[PDB]
RNA sequence: GACCAGGCG
DNA sequence: GGGAAGTAGTTACGCCTGGTCATTAC
């Protein structure tokens, strides 16, 4: 019944293949009368299709929506050459004898290349290696080997010109022109014997093909009209161009039929020409494009097929799809990370089909009898016949009554539908992921916010594109292999993508820093807020004066990890080391320790988590964040997906509530350094700025050595480049010293959760020296920048040097030379991402078809083995232990420790 | 002494003189005095084949702004007319026509030739010198600058193209070769020609030549100009002794091979190869005549002067050979010239009057052919006037004019004029525009430059490819215009000059340029470049004249051509400014003024050429002996929307250009006429606020007059989650009274159009009969004569026009349906109707509608020092923290969107406008003049509260006091115009493409999203194939073919018996069923169009 | 339906 | 022959707004 396409096979349409397939032959060049019907024998008959609604194509019957086409074909008056097979038949005719057909070439050689062509001949390079050997051989002879004749040189000008060069006499020679009709009964003559030997195929593809005849024309369904507003018709242009080729050729009918001198009709042979080639490609070279009336170059068939906008490109590999929807996107963090928000609009508007069945008979018809206006509802009903039928507030009463078993409903979206969830441009495989439904009355999608890395969104104006599919095989597939929480570890790096972000670092190190102590209330209402399973508070600390117990950070956060892990590693936040060496002294002398001696030497440098209590360290990047989280990492290993999520939406929402309790703010006080600070960067920069106007005088003055690489100026350039960027580092260690930990922004710095110190150091001093492409500023005036210097000038501040800070404000120069150090940024960002996407794309498109089989090779589709093991031993990245492919120590750590206790 | 508060006073009265979009009016003004006698004077007259006549060209004149009614009268015209009634606001256009029959002139007549679009407000427009209550009895805004045409009620703006030197030489180098390539521009009558020489590893000079394929040597292209004796080419070209041996090596390939009419052999064998042997030598002639330096004239006789031209180039490029003159830069902008309006009208009337002389010649000639010779000379004037047809003229001038493509290939010189508010305005009648591909990097002509200074402004810019290739003009900037040329030259004669025909140059004297060209040299330039920038000090001259010199090379540069960005400075003479505090008072009372200050010498203009030689000192007190002027302002450097920032010093570039940028997309009150002013799309503010921080140029130029924006009360401190990344949170009540509440507007129109012959449109309630006749109760508040009632509500799809087209031949006496209806996605409520006729006597009616629009979630707010956000969250009242002072906060921003972006200029706006809102009084933030940040620390902490700028705040939920004390502050904030309302987008089937049967593209067509192809990678990626088949195919096009099994082609069914066969082969038992989407079936067919054929092979399962 | 110009991530 | 020198082929993905077309001489 129904079959399946399992080959394709190219060739050339022979004329006979023409002459039988078409429906009609057009004559007349018009298109329609002064009515609007087609003229009979235009290029808009109807035999080959109908658009307009109305009218009836008598080949087929059928409508005006349901009538594929048929073809047509035009019988040319005199032979033209095809211009894609221009080159070709070059080559063909000068590797071949001129009167008897027969190929330039001896028996021997015919067997030797014969014997040569039977191998190797499923590739391509080595088969069009061994063709222009034959043909670079063959042109040289001057005399057939099989008959005895003379032979002549043949000149080929673009695009289907060809000239023969004949001896008038020994010292004089003239140019002949070989007209079509002389190259096409030239070509016939070839013996299908030795067309292998030419690269072709005598089955399918003949030489003499290549010279057309007769010209088949497109149905009227590939070239549509558009009926204008204003009563105008609007016509594709390759109607226009069949409508020239057709008056062209009927112009040179009748002055062959008619008589004429040979300068005629040699001249409309050769319009006629420019015409055909013009119409099957308008970009050929060597001469001018068609025109149309508003002065835009036509498109014609070749420019169909190619470009960013073509049958390629534009439609088979990329096409609009149905159930789509898109809007902005706000954030939402009370929701679980494998959940999205919807709109009530969307939702009423996108709808599932689903076929009622014992189980759901109930539900169905309640849906039903809400109609279209409510939002639990249906918009259509599917009778077992096939019939589509629109519910209606005066047919959902007696629609609801005839359900039954068979039938189909389309119904609105529920809590629990999955949906495909794409941002663009898709970078990598994490871009489109699968979220339940959750419907919301507002009109924004809403995202959770540890979701947003693999993303790489924002809440600045993004938006997001939404897919329902519609079938259950495809629903299934969505729901099993694209799930949020099986997309935890990156494959390209084999870490963490999803985690913490912002503040989900700095609650935590508030949370869980030294000193930190909570009440009661606050310790019920965090843990309530969080969702944690909890019936008893554990018991208290430290009693507060008048005897209130108070509850420690570390003691609170414990309640999430699982009761069995136990870790150990060194955070960002180490800043003496003789400390933690202590501690893992400790751990290595016995493997257990008692916990009493481990929260004495406490620090929060040194993480450290027994048996699911957190006995030493603070939270930080390196716990749960993005690309270097560890607890996160040994979690996703060791008890299952579901347990990760769990943990995340739990960590999450309580450093959230942690943050908006305790408050976390930053003002312009931030960057206030007392006045030796002050002084002593301005010392700093003072012998900077002096240490430099010696290389100057000294290079004014030869005495000085110049290094190997360059000239003497390069080197003076480099050393004075040296100076200022250990100039703005010094200057930067004592801003870094001045500042305390008890800053916010030096808490939301250090720990890894916004910004750096390069930052700090340039808010709170000197910007430092300025440069476009690795080189100090040097456009401008002749020899200055600006005009307020000294011509001739190499002094640090007059080529680009900034020695105030964004607090203290910028002088005119300063800011001048602020901004033209600032538009190198932006221009690159413009620029690289053109080759870095063509660089993508060529890699994407080369290495697509590579499986893995079930033996474990690689093997491309012909059969070619590339690989004979996957990587050398078989491992997932995704799945390798941070590209290691197993991690011993960690195991004989943890069945040590599972065993000894 | 002066200080730069002073300073600030002369700077007011040149913006109070002069305006802003001076660069316009003066340029269109030039252009109607001068540049279309020009134009006409050109061409000289008409000669047409009849054996007695011809016609010799008069004067030109422009009339009043008139239109014509179909039916004859024409009566005046004004601007809102026009754009209310879709017409073009243009001119007619008169010229005299001399007759000359047998060599005698006769009496002339005068004839009008067709229409002229105005510019707004210029020297012909009815609006100008009229007061402000004239303008306002107009209905036009007294605020309106002007300087833009209304074409067929639309309007439309002349942006500026950034050209090249138009007649300067520059050299260069390539390190493919050793190539010495100096290439120069040459422009006459609009014709650009492009002219090379050079030299390579052979040492033989070589010249290129338009038209010319082969680069024929230098000696061959000298000796056709004449001067074949070789001492002739070596006294042309210079007399230093090594180029006297270079040249003594050069002349060897022609010295004793060629003579002047042989180099005439060897061109023409080249530029007409293998043609008639006479032929050759016309067309090389015509070549050398005008092709080779047009420039400097086409008459044969010239040929000594471009062979004199030709020389020095060579000169130049040899002279970069040996290291003496180092390389020109491309960017440096004195190499650059604008073009305005008047050059760019000039051309397009150009080539109009040529298309219209010709089309007259054709006329005049075929009516006396026809008609004889009597007929023609009974009555010659009616002859001359019945033979002109003024559209020609009209037709081309305007489609060019709207369409925005120029003749010549350029494109997007006329662009749409944006109406959003002021600014958006005021900022593109400023604009300037590079002629380079988009796509390409060009590294080099992105980056700024040094001259950029006080030309351009170094901060407005756009974001995406056209970055660096789009850019502002500053607010100093002054364009400049032409004066005439041969009075200059002929002072310039007149003060010791001797010409170059006379004496040859040599190495101890200086050399002297005029607009590029060599016109003599001199034994001293240091004193002629005094006296003559003295005499331009005095006034005797005019002071378009910039005059600079380079000792290196001995020359002098004049210039007086138009097109140079210049800026004025202050005269410093022996370390004193010229500017006393006596001038000052007289500016400030009214006595003195910008243009007096100007001629009295106190203050000159300088382009790119003049600086060379300046050294300018930045402040007042930073003068000395050595200094030559003194800046004025130096915060005048910015353009105007980047001006609006306050304390810009203090923010990072990327942001700066941020807010810059998205400045000029806030909602306001934009003009005062909105109401009657008839736009396709409009916003209005409720209730706009002036800025409580703000500098002192917005209130010169008149922003505060129509400003965009409220202050808010903003605490920066992290909330639960909700404004996490940028995101921001709002109070409720605050919304619930008029905070941030706007308006939109919409316009539609319709037209009763009249078809060819009786068949005609009509305004009319359909009948139900008709076809397309949708449902009744959409026609529910349409009056009987077919338009709805204003003040009614709306929805989507209803019908505000009624009209009823006539019938479609196939449906007989069936008249159709096609009314004007809403959106199908917008809501409002009609404002105003307005009925008026076209300029052909057709109807026309046009609707408005009005929504409210109260802010949601995904609204973009967004501050003026690059900080951008959408509403994540609105709170109740109750729920918000409040300061133990008793103010709570109206904005939430998080604390971690601060460090990384470094906007330390936020901060310090929140702390002035606090305490401005305290004291009573706005605070100046004028770039680098305004109040420093000690001082505004200092007054908070004297009016009670901490220094800091923390505040100590209440938990609104828990109702006890925070840990830590709280930044608080007053902010300035804007409200974009990319609302949600109209993003949302949803669609579950709608119409297709005809061709391929796909979803259409568009939200106003309910169209589809595209699954691109790294979509369809990603979903390989993961591996899902039935996913991959449900959404590529089974959701877009599907079809069912019939294939023939035995040969391969598609198999045809016929409905008329239901019988499938097979046409090319006669088979009916193996035709077989394939399901295969219909893009791919278009494929086969597109490829069965060319001779390629493809074959199907089935297979089974 | 195709072009042109300007914006958003 | 191995040096020019002259073709020939490419240059990220979506989305939004508006404006113009789609001959003419007799
Ligand atoms: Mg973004
Ligand atoms: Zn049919
Ligand atoms: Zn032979
Ligand atoms: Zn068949």
């Amino acid at each position: 019944m129904k079959k399946v396409i399992g080959s394709i096979e190219f060739g050339i349409l022979s004329p006979q293949e023409i002459r039988k397939m078409s429906a009609v032959e057009v004559t007349v060049p018009d298109t329609y009368d002064d009515d609007g019907y087609p003229i009979e024998g235009g290029v808009m008959d109807k035999r080959m299709g109908v658009i307009d609604p109305g009218l009836r194509c008598e080949t087929c019957g059928g409508r005006a929506g349901e009538c594929p086409g048929h073809f047509g074909h035009i019988e040319l008056a005199r032979p033209v050459i095809h211009v894609g097979f221009a080159k070709t038949i070059y080559r063909i005719l000068e590797s071949t004898c001129r009167e008897c057909g027969r190929i330039k070439l001896t028996d021997e050689e015919i067997e030797e290349y014969m014997k040569k062509i039977e191998l190797a001949r499923n590739r391509r390079s080595e088969f069009n290696e061994i063709i222009k050997e034959i043909h670079k051989k063959a042109k040289e002879r001057m005399v057939c080997p099989h008959c005895g004749a003379p032979q002549y040189p043949i000149k080929f000008e673009k695009p289907t010109i060809y000239w023969e060069i004949r001896k008038d006499e020994q010292g004089n020679e003239y140019r002949h022109r070989l007209m079509p009709t002389e190259v096409r009964d030239w070509l016939e003559k070839i013996p299908d014997k030795d067309l292998p030997l030419l690269g072709l195929d005598p089955e399918k593809s003949r030489p003499e093909w290549m010279v057309l005849t007769v010209l088949p024309v497109p149905p009227v369904t590939a070239r549509p009209s558009i009926t204008l507003e204003t009563g105008i018709r609007a016509e594709d242009d390759l109607t226009h161009k069949l409508v020239d080729i057709i008056r062209i050729n009927n112009r040179l009918k009748q002055n062959i039929e008619a008589g004429a001198p040979q300068l005629i009709i040699e001249d409309l042979w050769d319009l006629l020409q420019y015409h055909v080639t013009t119409y099957i490609n308008n970009e050929a070279p060597g001469v001018p494009p068609a025109k149309h009336k508003s002065g835009r170059p036509l498109k014609t068939l070749a420019q169909r097929l190619k470009g960013k906008e073509g049958r390629f490109r534009g439609n088979l590999s990329g096409k609009r799809v149905n159930f789509s929807a898109r809007t902005v996107i706000s954030p939402d963090p009370m929701i679980s990370i494998n959940e999205v928000g919807v709109p009530v609009e969307v939702a009423m508007e996108l709808t599932v089909p689903e076929k009622v069945t014992e189980f759901n008979i109930e539900r169905l018809r309640k849906m039903v009898l809400n109609g279209p206006d409510k939002y639990p509802g249906a918009n259509y009903v599917i009778d077992p016949e096939g019939r589509r039928r629109r519910i209606m507030d005066s047919n959902k009463e007696t629609l609801a009554n005839q359900l039954d078993i068979g039938w189909t409903v389309e119904r609105h979206l529920m809590d629990g539908d999955i949906v495909l969830f794409n941002r663009q441009p898709s970078l990598h495989r994490m871009s489109i992921m699968a979220h339940r439904v959750r419907v919301m009355p507002y009109r924004t999608f809403r995202l959770n916010l540890a979701v947003c890395p693999p993303y790489n969104a924002d809440f600045d104006g993004d938006e997001m594109n939404l897919h329902v599919p519609q079938t259950e095989e495809a629903q299934a597939e969505a729901r099993i292999l694209m799930e949020v929480q099986n997309h935890i570890i990156s494959p390209r790096y084999g870490g963490p993508i999803i985690g913490g972000i912002q503040d989900h670092i700095s609650g935590g190190y508030l949370l869980t820093r030294e000193g930190a102590y909570f009440t009661r209330d606050e310790v019920e209402q965090m843990l309530m807020f969080a969702g944690v399973d909890i019936t008893e508070l554990p018991e208290p600390d430290k009693y507060d004066e008048n005897g209130n117990p108070l509850w420690s950070g570390k003691t609170i956060f414990s309640l999430l990890l699982p009761e069995d892990l136990t870790v150990w590693y060194r955070n960002k936040l180490c800043d003496e080391p003789e400390r933690c060496e202590a501690l893992e002294k400790l751990i290595e002398e016995k493997l257990m320790p008692d916990p009493e001696e481990v929260r004495k030497l406490a620090y929060d440098g040194f993480v450290y988590i027994q048996n699911g209590k957190l006995l030493s360290g603070a939270i930080d990047k390196k716990a749960y964040g993005r690309e270097d989280g560890i607890i996160l990492d040994l979690i996703v290993r060791e008890y299952g997906v579901e347990r990760a999520r769990q943990f995340l939406d739990q960590v999450t929402k309580l450093t959230i509530w942690v943050i908006t309790h305790k408050g976390f703010t930053t003002g312009i006080d931030d960057e206030d350094l007392p006045e030796e600070a002050r002084d002593r960067i301005r010392e700093i920069i003072r012998e900077a700025e002096e240490r430099v106007n010696k290389l100057i005088e000294a290079y004014k003055r030869g005495e000085l050595e110049p290094l190997p690489g360059k000239s003497l100026e390069d080197t003076l350039e480099s050393l004075i480049m040296a100076v200022l960027a250990e100039a703005r580092d010094n200057a930067g260690a004592v801003a870094e010293k001045y500042l305390g930990m008890d800053n916010h922004t030096v808490i939301m710095a250090k720990t890894g959760a916004r910004g750096k110190i390069l930052n700090i150091t340039q808010m709170a001093a000197l910007l430092g020296q300025q440069s476009i492409r690795g080189k100090r500023l040097y456009r401008g005036f002749r020899g200055r920048v600006l005009s307020h210097f000294k011509p001739g000038d190499l002094g640090a501040r007059a080529k680009g040097f900034v020695v105030n800070s964004y607090k203290s404000g910028l002088t005119p120069q300063e800011y001048f030379f602020h901004a033209m150090g600032g538009r190198e940024g932006l221009v690159d960002t413009a620029v690289r991402t053109a080759q870095s996407g063509y660089m993508q794309r060529r890699l994407i498109n080369a290495l697509q078809d590579l499986k893995v089989e079930y033996d474990g090779t690689v093997r491309s589709p012909e059969g070619i083995i590339v690989q004979f093991k996957y990587g050398e031993d078989g491992v997932d990245p995704m799945k390798s232990w941070r590209g290691k492919t197993v991690d011993v120590d960690r195991i004989i750590v943890r069945t040590l420790l599972k065993m000894r206790g | 002494d002066v200080t730069p508060d002073d300073l600030w006073i002369v700077m007011e009265s040149y913006w109070q003189e002069k305006g802003l979009v001076r660069q316009h009016l003066d340029s269109y003004n030039a252009f109607i005095e001068r540049g279309l006698q020009e134009v006409v004077n050109e061409f000289g007259g008409i000669k047409p084949d009849i054996p007695d006549f011809e016609v010799k060209f008069g004067k030109i004149r422009v009339g009043e702004p008139e239109f014509q009614e179909p039916h004859g009268q024409r009566k005046p015209l004004y601007p809102m007319d026009a754009r209310i009634r879709n017409l073009t606001y243009a001119a007619p256009l008169y010229l005299e026509m001399i007759p000359v029959i047998k060599g005698v002139e006769q009496d002339p007549v005068e004839v009008r030739i067709g229409e002229l679009p105005i510019m707004l407000k210029s020297k012909v427009c009815r609006l100008y010198g009229l007061s402000d209550e004239e303008l306002i009895k107009l209905g036009e805004d007294p605020k309106d600058p002007g300087g833009y045409f209304i074409i067929n009620g639309s309007e439309r703006v002349i942006v500026s193209i950034e050209d090249i030197a138009p007649n300067r030489t520059l050299v260069e180098k390539d390190e493919r070769q050793e190539k010495y390539i100096a290439k120069v521009f040459s422009y006459r009558h609009g014709y650009r020609a492009l002219v090379a020489v050079e030299r390579r590893k052979d040492g033989i000079l070589y010249v290129d030549i338009p038209n010319v394929p082969k680069p024929v040597k230098f000696v061959y292209v000298m000796r056709a100009l004449g001067l074949e004796r070789d001492k002739d080419i070596v006294e042309a070209v210079g007399n230093d002794p090594e180029v006297q041996q270079i040249m003594f090596d050069n002349l060897e390939d022609a010295s004793d091979i060629t003579t002047q009419q042989e180099a005439l052999e060897f061109i023409g064998k080249l530029v007409a190869p293998g043609q008639a042997r006479e032929y050759r030598l016309k067309r090389a002639e015509y070549v050398i005549d005008n092709n080779l330096l047009p420039h400097m004239g086409v008459s044969p006789e010239d040929r000594i002067k471009k062979a004199y031209y030709l020389g020095m180039m060579a000169l130049k490029v040899i002279e970069l050979s040996l290291g003496r003159r180092p390389e020109d830069d491309k960017d440096h902008y004195a190499n650059k010239r604008l073009r305005l309006a008047g050059d760019l009208l000039k051309d397009l009337f150009r080539v109009a009057f040529s298309q219209l002389v010709k089309d007259i010649q054709y006329q005049m000639t075929k009516t006396y052919q026809r008609k004889g010779d009597k007929y023609t000379f009974g009555n010659i004037h009616r002859f001359i006037r019945n033979s002109i047809r003024p559209d020609v003229l009209t037709e081309r001038i305007e489609h060019a004019l709207a369409t925005g493509a120029w003749p010549g290939g350029r494109t997007g010189v006329s662009q749409l004029l944006d109406r959003t508010n002021y600014m958006s305005t005021l900022s593109h009648l400023r604009r300037v525009t590079s002629p380079l591909d988009r796509e390409q990097p060009h590294f080099e002509a992105r980056d700024l430059h040094g001259t950029h200074w006080g030309r351009i402004c170094p901060t407005e810019t756009p974001e995406g490819p056209n970055c660096g290739l789009v850019k502002n003009l500053a607010l100093m900037a002054q364009i400049t215009t032409a004066v005439p040329e041969e009075e200059i030259r002929e002072y310039l004669m007149s003060l010791g000059i001797v010409p170059i025909e006379v004496r040859r140059p040599d190495p101890t004297l200086w050399r002297v340029y005029l607009n590029g060209v060599l016109i003599g040299t001199i034994e001293d330039g240091k004193a002629l470049v005094q006296r003559i920038r003295q005499d331009r000090r005095s006034g005797k001259i005019s002071d378009v004249i910039n005059v600079a010199y380079y000792e290196d090379v001995k020359e002098v540069y004049v210039n007086s051509d138009d097109g140079r960005v210049r800026r004025p400075l202050i005269i410093v003479e022996n370390g004193v400014p010229k500017l006393t505090k006596e001038h000052v008072q007289a500016v400030k009372e009214g006595r003195l003024k910008w243009s007096d200050l100007i001629k009295m010498g106190i203050i000159e203009y300088l382009d790119a050429e003049e600086e060379e030689n300046a050294y300018v000192a930045m402040w007042p007190w930073e003068v000395t002996e050595e200094h030559t002027h003194l800046e004025l302002m130096p915060a005048a450097i910015l353009g105007l929307p980047a001006s609006l920032v306050p304390y810009p010093e203090h923010n990072a570039a990327p942001r700066n250009t941020y807010g810059a940028g998205m400045a000029k997309q806030s909602l306001g009150l934009g003009w005062a006429n909105f109401r009657i002013r008839v736009d396709t799309r409009g916003h209005l503010l409720h209730y706009p606020q002036i800025p409580l921080v703000n500098s002192r140029i917005m209130k010169a130029v008149g922003y505060e007059d129509r400003p965009a924006g409220q202050n808010f009360v903003v605490a920066v401190l992290a909330y639960q989650g909700y404004n996490m990344e940028d995101a921001i949170i709002i109070n409720k009540a605050s919304i619930e009274r008029g905070l941030a509440r706007s308006t939109f507007f919409r316009t539609y129109e319709a037209e009763e159009k009249k078809y060819l012959g009786g068949q005609t449109d009509k305004f009319e309630i359909p009948d139900p009969t008709v076809r397309g006749y949708r449902g009744e109760k959409y026609y529910r508040n349409l009056d009987e004569d077919g338009l709805i009632f204003p003040e009614s509500k709306v929805e989507g799809k209803d019908v505000l026009v009624g009209r009823t087209s006539p019938p479609r031949f196939l449906s007989l006496q069936e008249r159709r349906e096609t009314s004007v209806a809403v959106r199908p996605s917008e809501k409002g409520v009609v404002d105003k109707v307005i009925i008026t006729e076209t300029g052909d006597g057709t109807k026309l009616v046009k609707v408005t509608v009005r929504d409210l629009r109260i802010p949601e979630l995904g609204d973009k707010f967004a501050s003026r020092h690059g900080q951008k956000g959408v509403i994540g969250l609105i709170v109740p009242q109750e729920d918000m923290p409040w300061t133990e002072s008793g103010i709570v906060p109206d904005l939430i921003v998080n604390p971690h969107g601060i460090p990384s972006r470094m906007t330390v200029g936020q901060l310090i706006e929140a702390i002035g406008g606090k305490v401005a809102s305290l004291k009573g009084r706005r605070v100046d933030g004028t770039a680098f003049i305004g109040e420093p940040e000690e001082k505004l620390r200092k007054e908070l902490e004297e009016l009670g509260f901490k220094h800091t700028g923390r505040e100590i705040m209440y938990d609104g939920i828990t109702g006890k006091r925070l840990e830590a004390d709280i930044f608080i502050g007053v902010i300035y904030y804007q409200r974009l115009h990319h609302m949600v309302a109209d993003k949302i987008h949803a669609r579950s089937r709608g119409p297709v493409q005809v061709l391929t049967k796909q979803p259409t593209e568009g939200r106003a067509r309910e169209g589809g999203l595209r699954f691109g192809e790294m979509e369809r990678d990603v979903l390989v990626g993961h591996g899902a194939a039935m996913l991959l088949i449900e959404r590529l195919l089974e959701e877009s096009d599907k079809t069912e073919v019939w294939v023939c099994e035995n040969c391969g082609h598609i198999a045809l069914e016929d409905k008329r018996r239901r019988r499938v066969y097979c046409p090319v082969c006669g088979e009916e038992e193996r035709i077989s069923k394939v399901e295969m989407s219909y893009a791919f079936k278009l494929l086969l067919d597109e490829l069965k169009a060319m001779v390629i054929r493809p074959k199907l092979n089935l297979s089974e399962r």
